[PDB]
């Protein structure tokens, strides 16, 4: 889940 | 007050809830408690955790309910945080600006456990009352039984350091009880060789089924008539040193398309993909799923390209290839560690093939040192990959590092440089020769920042 976005919506 | 016609104890009596009272349940309108219910996860029985599990089947796109519970503020969840010692933000969701808790009051949805890859059901913005709300809605047909997993679109250390990679299958059963509905199914023998990828010696004791006796022989499975299909996932039993069954928070047990994804055996792979075999099962603690162990017997065994035949097979069966480890590195980054640079550009050809729909969200992630697919590459000096990987996108600097948000724009230039970091003055003259050369028509201020 470690994304460049480092519970929630979406 | 209406509330009065709401008795809540009902509610949790058929849902199967024993860890809340009558007045902590905060129900709303679209919660369908006839279809799911909370039950246990063996699993998770030290910590005492549970989930939610379907009751009936359950079609794609169906309302599941609403995350309910406490309503705060972004300031006044800190200063709940800040005044209660204890409190976590475990059960809180960030919605429209504010925080709905649920480690003290909710309803069904708090049950839902957390899955990157194998998620049955998604979050998805709505409107109570006018007010930004959260609800749950299925991605997938749900089989009677199996447990809803859902990702928390969140990211914590603590949850990679320590999350069960959990499956659908998961239950309350044990594993002991397992196998006692299901004893006809399985034969107890002896492991006849060695398995380093599975913690296997030879004359250990395993329960196996027929499906996995016959792999572990090398036949095929298409050559045997009568070959039952409801076992076809039913995984190997590991058997302890007290000649009593090793439970699943014990060891890590595996299933017959494992070992055949680890062994090679093309046909028998083929034949169990098409025979309904889960393609995405994980293992709980190591996480290893069938193309883990594909790499882990490309890398082992002398003949190669019997590997690339069965990641073909995946690919084209729709596999999750965003699957990573504990080390926050995806498959992609694991397989330009494994492969050559040709059979490499062969899985490249293969997923391009495929032609996804949005080729960006394989870039966006991240390892634990904060270094993409390509960052991957040119950390480990692996030029010719990181130049097939920009074939397949060509755009990755024009999308991650020339965007609207400054932000993430100079966040990838600060990860980029950290992993150049360490680079010599040949190293950086064929890099930057290498980045003009490519055509990508890459702009000089970047050129410049870059290093
Ligand atoms: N994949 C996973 N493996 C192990 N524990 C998980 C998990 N996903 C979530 N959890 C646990 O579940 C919590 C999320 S709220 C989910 C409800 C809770 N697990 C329960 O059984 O009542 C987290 O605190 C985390 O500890």
């Amino acid at each position: 889940a470690r994304t460049k976005q480092t519970k929630s919506t979406g | 007050n209406a509330d009065e016609w709401i008795d809540t104890s009902k509610i949790m009596l058929d849902l199967h809830i024993d860890n809340m009272s009558s007045s902590d349940y905060i129900p709303s309108a679209i919660d369908r408690t006839d279809l799911v219910m909370v039950q246990s996860v063996h699993l998770l029985r030290k910590t005492g955790g549970r989930g939610l599990f379907a009751r009936e089947d359950i079609p794609k796109g169906t309302c599941i309910g609403i995350y309910t519970g406490e309503v705060y503020s972004e300031q006044e969840f800190e200063q709940y945080l800040k005044e209660h010692v204890g409190s976590d933000k475990s059960y809180a969701m960030y919605v429209g600006g504010r925080v709905i808790d649920a480690a003290r009051k909710g309803n069904l949805t708090r049950y839902i456990n957390f899955s990157d890859s194998q998620d049955n059901a998604e979050f998805v913005e709505t409107t109570l009352n006018r007010k930004k709300v959260a609800k749950v809605i299925t991605t997938k047909n749900i089989k009677a039984g199996q447990q809803l997993l859902i990702n928390y679109n969140t990211y914590e250390e603590q949850a990679s350091r320590y999350y069960y990679f959990l499956n659908p299958g998961d239950g309350w059963l044990s594993a002991q009880e397992f196998y006692q509905t299901y004893q006809s199914q399985y034969r107890l023998e002896q492991m006849p060789y060695n398995l380093e990828g599975f913690d296997l010696k030879a004359g250990d004791r395993v329960l196996m089924t027929q499906i996995g006796r016959i792999i572990l022989a090398n036949y095929s499975l298409a050559k045997e008539q009568e070959l039952n299909a409801s076992d076809i996932d039913l995984p190997f039993l590991k058997v302890g040193s007290d000649e009593k069954i090793l439970d699943f928070d014990e060891a890590d047990t595996f299933t017959p398309l494992m070992a055949a994804c680890y062994l090679g055996q093309v046909e028998n792979v083929k034949w169990l993909i098409e025979h309904g075999a889960n393609i995405d099962q994980q293992q709980s603690h190591s996480g290893h799923c069938p193309l883990s162990l594909t790499l882990k017997g490309y890398s082992l065994a002398k003949d190669t390209q019997k590997y690339i035949d069965i990641i073909q097979l995946l690919i084209k069966n729709q596999v999750n290839l965003l699957v990573h480890d504990r080390s926050d590195k995806t498959f992609l980054h694991n397989a330009a560690l494994v492969l050559n640079n040709l059979d490499f550009q062969s899985v490249v050809k293969f997923l391009i093939g495929q032609n996804p729909i949005d080729i960006n969200e394989y870039f966006t992630y991240i390892d634990e040192n904060d270094f993409d697919i390509v960052m991957h590459c040119y950390n480990n000096k692996l030029f010719d990959k990181a130049l097939v990987l920009l074939a397949f996108y060509p755009d990755y600097f024009k999308r991650n590092y020339m965007s609207d948000n400054e932000g993430h724009n100079q966040f990838n230039i600060n990860a980029f440089r950290k992993a150049i970091k360490d680079f010599n003055s040949n190293e950086r003259s064929i890099l930057l020769m290498q980045l003009r050369e490519s055509g990508l028509h890459l702009p000089e201020d970047l050129l410049e920042q870059l290093g």
